[PDB]
RNA sequence: AGGAUGCCCCCUCCCGAAGGAAACCCCGGUGACGGGGGAGUACGAGGGAGGGGGUCCAGGGUCUGCCCUUACGUCUAGAAA
RNA sequence: AGUACUGAUCGGGGCCCCGGUCAAACUCCGAACCUGCCAGCGCCGUAGAAGGGGGGAGGCGGGGGCGGUGGGGUAAGCCUCCGCUCCGAGACGGGAACAACCGAGACCGGGGUUAAGGCCCCCAAGUGCGGGCUUAGUGUCAAUCUAAAAGGGCGUCCCCCGCCCAAGACAGCCGAGGCGGGGGGCCCCGAAGAUGUACAGGGACUAAGCCCGCCGCCGAGACCCCGGCCCGCGGGCCGUUGGCCCG
């Protein structure tokens, strides 16, 4: 089953941003979350994302809900995740 | 995400006050028109949405709203 | 410098992301602000729920303010009952003419593409100015009513106001000629 | 059962008269005098129902060739035929539209 | 004195099973072909006609810059030969854009010479002379809706608006 | 008499001038107005429900009769006739007819067929349109569960869909 | 009795109607995808010029594969009947 | 529409008044609409409008769709009228097949783009996008064409109203929601046939079903383009019972 949570570094499946990654910032309802690049890091915007368009990867960030993209650029530093977010897949 | 309250109603004599969990009122709406289109067979012209407005997780009416405001994880 | 784009409307179903490009290729940062329900665009400034004391602060904070008035406000111009009710301004007109006018008089940068020259027209800020506009018939009339110089240029710019045909029949060295131009 | 005709053969409608037009009609189409080019209209008074045109000349528009003693000779069409109808003023109204 | 709104009405549905009426109205608006285009100034008489056909075409505001790539395009004259920029200078004309806009803003008030049109000396005719008074158009790039339905519930019939040069960019 | 069904639609225009048809039958309705009919009384009555047509079609004298008894019966013995106000609110005008052979009904009814096809006289029915009102009740609040099950009776003896709207007066 | 100055392949070159992409960069959309540039480009019915290689080509008999396809004449509103 | 003339018809109140039900052979009113004349627009017309004369007919069995509750009839792929269109006398794409349903009008060859309709396989193009519903293989994108009613079901999803609970409500002290009514969506029962399978194209599908919306693509002889041919009309040249050229 695939679970998508707020922290989970996901990879978008779908749209002209697909084969980047992104993080998980907050939960929308069931079917929609907001996923943020940091558009400066991976070159995904800020929006919503449906569920089937995105697939979670293996790393996980810690933030809170909402959380803005300086705060999620931090906690990316504290994981070291920086260059896995620059990398595309497929 | 809010909790959008959606006062309408239709063509067909209905009357409905709602509360949709949304990013923007937009998103809520289209939730409206879906869900309604899909459970009494309405078409989008004959659903009238005459209010839209923010109401607090505090004060609102419906436990699923309120439940989907502070989800941290979801499931397919 | 900052731009303030005003979404009225995307029926026009490449105006918006056109005329952002252009704004963003001419070294503006663009805000994308919204004053209406039906619009499916994301935006960070909420002109239907923003308090009118916090209009002051706005004028303040960018130097260029575009509209993407699509044929909510060619309607709106002719008075006339447009094919489809998405196509009706269900905007706050006022908050609207609003922004224009004070925009205007802090000599701002405005850009109207389509419709809008003739809306901007009507609110008397183009009288004895040249300008073009969606050349149909009753727009270019309408210009002429407000004593307006009509002129068969894509992209005319009068000083602060940049008027285009039409965004999405225009070439990016069009309209960065006239961002680049003196007014 | 075919049609039958009568020289009155569909005219209940036509020659009914609402009850505020009972009675003796007006005299003042009797006064007008037609000169040959004017144009009529035919309007059937079913109080002289004996000198009226056919019903299909209702409502239609002629022009005055001539007078016979006291009826006016009036050319007019029906469809495509031209038809001479001779008929009295009580019958006929001055056609102001040209 | 009163110069009306410039028409684009294009012939969207086909001959055979067309109602009388409307194909009647149809031939004398010059649109005697499936996908042929007119433009008509837009006086009352002639709106009544583009009501009877409604279901048959589609129309809205043809805009001077689309009139000038339809005219430079599939503008004809007698022969079925392509008008060009140097017979248009010829009879006083400087470009394509100049007389779209002298028509669609009521400069001239006919886009085609009528059929007993005399052209003089030295003066520019008010018209193109010669020009076919109609333009056959490709079909549209990436389909339409539906052809049976009101452009106002998401087909392709009736008024459409200033979206009816979006069509015609696509018609070309 | 045929199935009802055969004269439901509405299949032509409403046949009611007596004075043209000959043999058309007596309505066989005996009352319209049931219970306590003098206006000063049904002062007292405050609720009103109504069995309303949902489609148009032609209730024949029969169906309206057998519904009416079910209904006047059901309020006589629960209601009580002081205590409530029934009214049967359309009359069957229209007359049906049939084109069978038969004797002593004239020559042409003799010949077998389609040929000299027009029927004689069958019966009466009411033609009625969509909202219609059917049947009319005057009663007091405390009645409104037996007034209900009364019109649901008359619902089932009448050959098209309806509807029981309950108001006050 | 027809062509063999043919036909076929390859390559190169020129022109080219209607029409007409892609990689990639930028803007939008949850998204299927849209738009600006790349580009009226690559290409495109066909029309011209040359070079290398081969041997028959056209036409015919018959068979196979794929696509299409309801004997004829007749009265009739209506024929595979 | 009205119930006022002519008639029909149910109630209340004192032959009158009030409310109600009706009318092909009733009408105070009264549309949409059709139609006459004039002016204009539009189109056709001197390459010949109107009008007139002459020769030859065929044909004087029609039919389909849609509309007039046309009128009749239990109904009919029924009988009998009125109007637009189509078949007859019309190719071709779609509809599983199929004169007349949808699309559309075919000189011949080639290129391109669309229409109806379709895009999991058969079969060219999507196992296309978001939301919701159904558990019955229900159903599987209009008609010809193979179906379904009154009625029953909180089966399930949803909307509204009334009342109780201010934690002393409902169910048998406990502690939080509870009881009733009206309606809507899908589905279940109602639902029974004769050569051969959940028939309505087949495979099969839990979506490849249904509802509210959306994106792209495929797809005719239509539309666009090139080449070839023929035709009507007009003009010209040639000693012509005819030939050739041009527009
Ligand atoms: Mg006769
Ligand atoms: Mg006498
Ligand atoms: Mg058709
Ligand atoms: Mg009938
Ligand atoms: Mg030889
Ligand atoms: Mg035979
Ligand atoms: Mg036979
Ligand atoms: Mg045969
Ligand atoms: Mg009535
Ligand atoms: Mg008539
Ligand atoms: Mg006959
Ligand atoms: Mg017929
Ligand atoms: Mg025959
Ligand atoms: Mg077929
Ligand atoms: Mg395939
Ligand atoms: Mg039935
Ligand atoms: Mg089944």
């Amino acid at each position: 089953v695939k679970v998508i949570d707020v922290g989970r570094v996901v990879v978008k499946v779908l749209g002209r941003e697909a084969g980047r990654k992104a993080v998980v910032v907050d939960i929308v309802d069931e079917n929609y979350v907001v996923i943020t690049g940091p558009k400066s890091l991976s070159g995904v915007r800020r929006r919503r994302v449906n569920i089937n368009h995105i697939e979670p990867t293996d790393k996980k960030i810690e933030i809170k809900k909402g959380a803005s993209d300086e705060e999620v650029l931090k906690a990316l530093e504290a994981a070291g995740l920086v260059e896995y977010m620059k990398e595309r897949v497929k | 995400p809010k909790i959008y309250r959606v006062v309408g109603d239709t063509s067909t004599g209905m009357k409905f006050v709602v509360e949709v969990v949304g990013e923007r009122p937009y998103d809520a709406l289209e939730k409206v028109y879906s869900v309604l289109g899909s459970r009494h067979k309405l078409k989008r012209t004959q659903i009238r949405i005459r209010e839209v407005s923010v109401v607090e997780p505090s004060s609102a009416k419906s436990n699923e709203a309120k439940m989907l405001m502070v989800l941290e994880k979801v499931v397919r | 410098p900052k731009a303030l784009l005003y979404v009225i409307d995307t029926a026009k179903r490449d105006e918006y992301p056109t005329l952002k490009n252009f704004l963003v290729k001419g070294g503006y940062e663009v805000d994308v602000a919204v004053g209406s329900r039906d619009v499916n665009v994301n935006y960070t400034v909420d002109l239907m729920t923003l308090p009118s004391d916090k209009l002051p602060t706005l004028f303040e904070e960018y130097d260029a303010f575009a509209l993407a008035g699509g044929f909510k406000i060619y309607y709106h111009v002719l008075q006339k009952k447009p094919p489809l009710k998405i196509w009706d301004l269900n905007i706050d007109k006022e908050r609207l003419a609003q922004l224009v006018v004070e925009f205007n008089r802090r000599r701002k940068l405005l850009i109207a593409p389509m419709a809008v020259p003739a809306y901007v027209a009507q609110l008397g800020l183009l009288s004895g100015r040249h300008a073009t506009v969606y050349p149909v018939t009753e727009l270019i009339k309408i210009l002429r009513d407000n004593k307006v110089n009509f002129v068969n240029k894509q992209v005319v710019r009068s000083e602060n106001i940049i008027t285009v045909k039409d965004i999405t029949t225009t070439s990016e060295k069009e309209f960065l000629a006239a961002l680049r131009e003196k007014g | 059962v075919k049609r039958t005709h009568g020289y009155r053969y569909k005219s209940r409608k036509l020659l009914s008269k609402a009850p505020r037009e009972r009675g003796m009609s007006g005299l003042s189409r009797l006064l007008y005098e037609y000169k040959p080019g004017d144009k009529v209209v035919i309007d059937i008074d079913p109080t002289f129902i004996s000198t009226a045109p056919h019903r299909r000349y209702q409502g239609k528009v002629g022009v005055v060739i001539g007078t016979r003693g006291r009826a006016y000779v009036i050319e007019t069409y029906i469809g495509d035929k031209k038809k001479i109808i001779i008929t009295t003023p009580e019958h006929l109204r001055p056609h102001l539209g040209g | 004195k009163t110069v009306y709104p410039r028409y684009a009405v294009i012939r969207l549905r086909g001959i055979p099973t067309t109602p009388g009426d409307i194909a009647a109205t149809l031939d004398l608006l010059r649109l005697r072909r499936k996908f042929t285009m007119v433009v008509v100034v837009g006086s009352p008489s002639v709106m009544g006609m583009i009501e009877r056909v409604n279901d048959w075409v589609t129309w809205g505001e043809i805009d001077a810059d689309t009139l000038a790539e339809v005219l430079r395009k599939r503008g004809r004259i007698v022969g079925d030969k392509p008008l060009t920029l140097e017979y248009l200078q010829k009879w006083g004309w400087n470009s394509f854009e100049e007389v779209a806009l002298a028509y669609i803003s009521g400069e001239i008030e006919t886009l085609a010479c009528k059929k007993d049109f005399k052209a003089r000396e030295g003066q520019r005719p008010p018209c193109i002379p010669y020009l076919k008074p109609f333009f056959r158009l490709h079909p549209p790039r990436g389909g339409l809706n539906s052809v049976k339905l009101h452009f106002s519930v998401g087909g392709d019939l009736g008024y459409r608006g200033p979206l009816i040069n979006d069509l015609i960019k696509r018609m070309l | 008499a045929r199935p009802a069904r055969c004269y439901r639609r509405i299949k032509g225009p409403p046949y009611t001038r007596e004075e043209y048809i000959h043999g058309a039958p007596m309505i066989q309705i005996p009352k319209f107005d049931m219970g306590t009919t003098s206006a000063a009384a049904r002062a007292a009555f405050t609720m009103v429900a109504k069995l309303v047509a949902e489609e148009r079609g032609q209730i024949r004298m029969q169906a309206l009769e057998a519904a009416r008894q079910i209904s006047s019966k059901y309020l006589t013995k629960y209601v009580g006739d002081a205590n409530y106000y029934l009214r049967l609110n359309v009359v069957p005008h229209h007359v049906l007819r049939e084109n069978r052979m038969l004797a002593m009904a004239g020559a042409d009814r003799l010949q077998e067929g389609m040929r000299l096809a027009f029927g004689s006289p069958a019966g009466r029915a009411a033609r009625v349109e969509p909202g219609q009102v059917i049947f009319y009740v005057e009663f007091k609040p405390e009645h409104l569960a037996h007034v209900k099950e009364a019109l649901r009776r008359a619902a089932s003896k009448l050959p098209i869909p309806t509807r029981i709207v309950v108001e006050p007066k």
